[PDB]
């Protein structure tokens, strides 16, 4: 209730005094952070998000500005800055969650934005994220949610350099892994095959990877940890969420992902699906797999 | 020469005729063609409007063979084909009778006609409906109305739809049926409610039916 | 019956309120079913939501507050058998193929994503996909194109209507998609 009410009230202000000109905007940002990143741990906790965000923004608003600013470059780097100083601030606050994705869509945003001395602060965005994932991030609920971002954000991302692509790819592929669960382990490693497909890196001028050895890795890798679910329900799922997620990857034009692995990988599935109770958790997967035969039928 | 545009006269006949029609319903599925025609063909261009009239003398000729004929012998320069496809037949920027003019009539006609044996739905739909809900609405019982889509009329155009949450589908085509010719419809559609309501002194299923196109939310 | 179909507000992080004519129209006791794809953030807009019709569905999204709500879900209004998510859970963030996908595995004749704050509908292979967008039409790192939307679907039976309400300007352009159960 007062700490409702508060936080509405600099939503308003960051766009009561809004300026045109860019520098007045980062004027008021700062200004607002200076009188708005005050009061205690009970509002700099719910107050500067929007800042971040904000701040975000108006770093777009300087690309914008491409050939007006000649100091844009180095303006979104003052702003990036801005950003870093500011989430860190929630952490010292101690804070988990929304420090984490606040770096990331920050991550993001320099990403597409692409200026000068940017890859550097495209990395340090991601890795303060990383380090904040498994310092502080402990029930494998939430730690499964946290995980699947951090890498559908980076998969996006076209705006690194192998030589800093490598690293952050696997250093998914570990905390994939590090999951408590073996159902959260085996769906996340899976989720961990695109990277190394469709994960955009500038090395073919902002093109695909296309590395299909790399993906049947990190499918083979989950199917392994599908044998290790105990529960039949589990593992007739778990066949089934792999294989459609083996027939995405053929039909975008992998021929690493052939026919023998599918046909295998069907069979198998054809013949565990009786083996479960006639029941209402039991009543569904049988239609996933009726409907991946007809996916399949067609193409 | 001959100097007095057949405009006027041929407007006049299709009132005349669509009178007849009322009751000759094999007179009406002819002159729905002949209306449809006229509507879908195009009064920007001046040549296809004298055109698909002049096609249609076959039609000028059941009524009223005064409005096509003239005098072919003893005029030099004024040979039969000239003749129909000429600025004396019809006058393209006639004042008053303007080939715009004579195709936003056409369709009020058109929606008349049709009107004249649709049931009582119909009726109620039309006075409901306003100006540019009352368009949409026409297109919506397509054909019986006439046929009103994108490239059956020229003058027509794209349905479009309402911020108001559930969206009504409504029409901007007063190029065509205009506010005040939509008006005119309307009150044909209570002339024909009000005077169908008379004859069934008690009860039965027109106050029924009444009743249900009336309490429709 | 009228399906509201919205999400991706970021109250406050990313915007501080709803377009003012879209708040106008979305008024108490024209809606039965809510189908939001998240965002919210705030118990503020819940509230709303709650107002706004009987039946209210959100999904978890990846700026809510709230752990309650359910990462994806579905439901059977009408004939249909509609699917729901934030659209984040989908990688790659709102592909083709991996939105299908998440069909195949829900079983459903509609599915609803979000995320890209940008609207889209289409039919493929014979069954349904939606995006409201942003209804508040907030930032995004991928899209600097952001025309504040939501839809409303007029399922009648075996049949549903697909408006879809945009912002372009300060006037409020809806256009119209129809789809029928295969």
């Amino acid at each position: 209730e007062d700490f409702a009410d508060e936080q509405s009230l600099v939503g308003r202000f960051i766009h009561l005094l809004r300026s045109e000109d860019p520098d007045q905007q980062y004027l008021i940002l700062n200004t607002a952070r200076k009188h708005f990143g005050a009061g205690g741990n009970q509002r700099i906790r719910f107050t500067l998000p929007p800042l971040v965000f904000a701040a975000y923004q108006l770093a777009f608003r300087y690309k914008e500005n491409s050939k007006v600013d000649d100091k844009w470059e180095k303006k979104c780097q003052k702003i990036f800055s801005f950003a870093h100083q500011t989430i860190s601030a929630l952490i010292k606050a101690e804070l988990a969650e929304l420090p984490l994705r606040l770096f990331l869509q920050g991550a993001l945003a320099a990403g597409e934005i692409g200026f000068e001395n940017h890859e550097t602060v495209a990395y340090e965005f991601m890795s303060q994220a990383f380090s904040l994932y498994e310092d502080e991030i402990s029930d494998s609920k939430a730690q499964l949610a946290a995980i699947t971002l951090i890498i559908g954000t980076f998969e996006r991302m076209k705006c690194f350099s192998e030589e800093n692509h490598e690293p952050l790819r696997t250093q998914c592929a570990l905390a994939a892994s590090k999951l408590l669960k073996k159902p959260d382990q085996g769906r996340a490693v899976s989720t961990c095959a695109h990277l190394f497909w469709s994960g955009r890196n500038t090395d073919k001028n902002g093109e695909e990877l296309h590395g299909g050895k790399r993906v049947m890795e990190c499918l083979k890798k989950a199917l392994k940890i599908a044998n290790q679910c105990m529960d039949p329900s589990l593992q007739v799922q778990l066949f089934i969420e792999i294989l459609n997620r083996y027939i995405y990857f053929y039909e975008k034009e992998n021929d690493a992902v052939t026919i023998q692995v599918l046909n295998q990988l069907i069979q198998k599935i054809r013949e565990d699906l009786p083996n479960l109770e006639s029941s209402e958790e039991t009543e569904q997967i049988n239609k996933h797999f009726h409907n991946t035969l007809e996916h399949l039928r067609l193409r | 020469y001959i100097r007095m545009a057949k405009n006027k006269e041929f407007f006049d006949a299709l009132e005349e005729i669509a009178e007849s029609a009322k009751n000759d319903e094999t007179l009406r599925n002819e002159l729905a063609k002949v209306l449809d025609d006229i509507l879908k063909t195009d009064p920007s261009d001046p040549e296809a409007f004298r055109k698909i009239v002049a096609e249609h003398q076959e039609f000028w000729d059941e009524h009223d063979p005064s409005l096509m004929e003239f005098n072919e012998g003893r005029f030099f320069g004024k040979s039969r084909k000239q003749y129909l496809k000429s600025d004396d037949f019809l006058n393209s920027t006639d004042p008053t009778y303007n080939f715009q003019k004579l195709h936003q009539f056409a369709a009020e006609q058109r929606v008349k006609l049709g009107l004249e044996k649709s049931d009582t739905d119909t009726l109620v739909a039309i006075l409901k409906n306003n100006p540019e809900e009352c368009r949409a609405y026409i297109e919506s019982k397509k054909p019986g109305l006439g046929n009103f889509s994108e490239g059956n009329v020229h003058g027509w155009l794209k349905e479009e739809y309402t911020p108001t949450i559930p969206p009504k589908a409504i029409n901007k085509s007063t190029g065509v049926l205009s506010d005040e010719a939509i008006k005119r419809i309307k009150e044909q559609a209570r002339d024909l409610l009000l005077l169908k309501l008379i004859n069934s002194s008690g009860n039965t299923q027109l106050l029924k039916d009444l009743r249900d196109a009336m309490s429709k939310p | 019956m009228l399906v509201l179909v919205l999400g991706d507000l970021h109250i406050p992080h990313r915007c501080n309120s709803l377009p003012a004519k879209f708040k106008k129209l979305l008024v108490p006791g024209k809606i039965q079913h809510i189908l939001c794809t998240g965002n919210l953030c705030t118990k503020e807009s819940y509230d709303y939501l709650k107002t706004l019709a009987g039946d209210v569905h959100i999904v978890r999204g990846d700026f809510d507050e709230n752990l309650n709500y359910p990462e994806q879900k579905v439901v059977t209004v009408g004939q249909f058998k509609i699917g729901l998510i934030h659209g984040h859970q989908v990688i790659p963030w709102g592909d083709m193929a991996s939105l299908a996908l998440l069909q195949r595995q829900f079983d459903v004749d509609i599915l609803i994503s979000g995320h890209t704050h940008k609207f889209e509908a289409f039919e493929h292979e014979n069954k349904f996909y939606i995006n409201p967008g942003s209804a508040t039409g907030a930032y995004n790192a991928l899209e600097t194109n952001i025309i504040p939307s939501f839809v409303l679907m007029d399922i009648q039976a075996s049949t549903v209507v697909t408006y879809v309400y945009q912002l372009i300007g300060d006037d409020v352009k809806v256009e119209r998609i129809e789809y029928k159960k295969p």
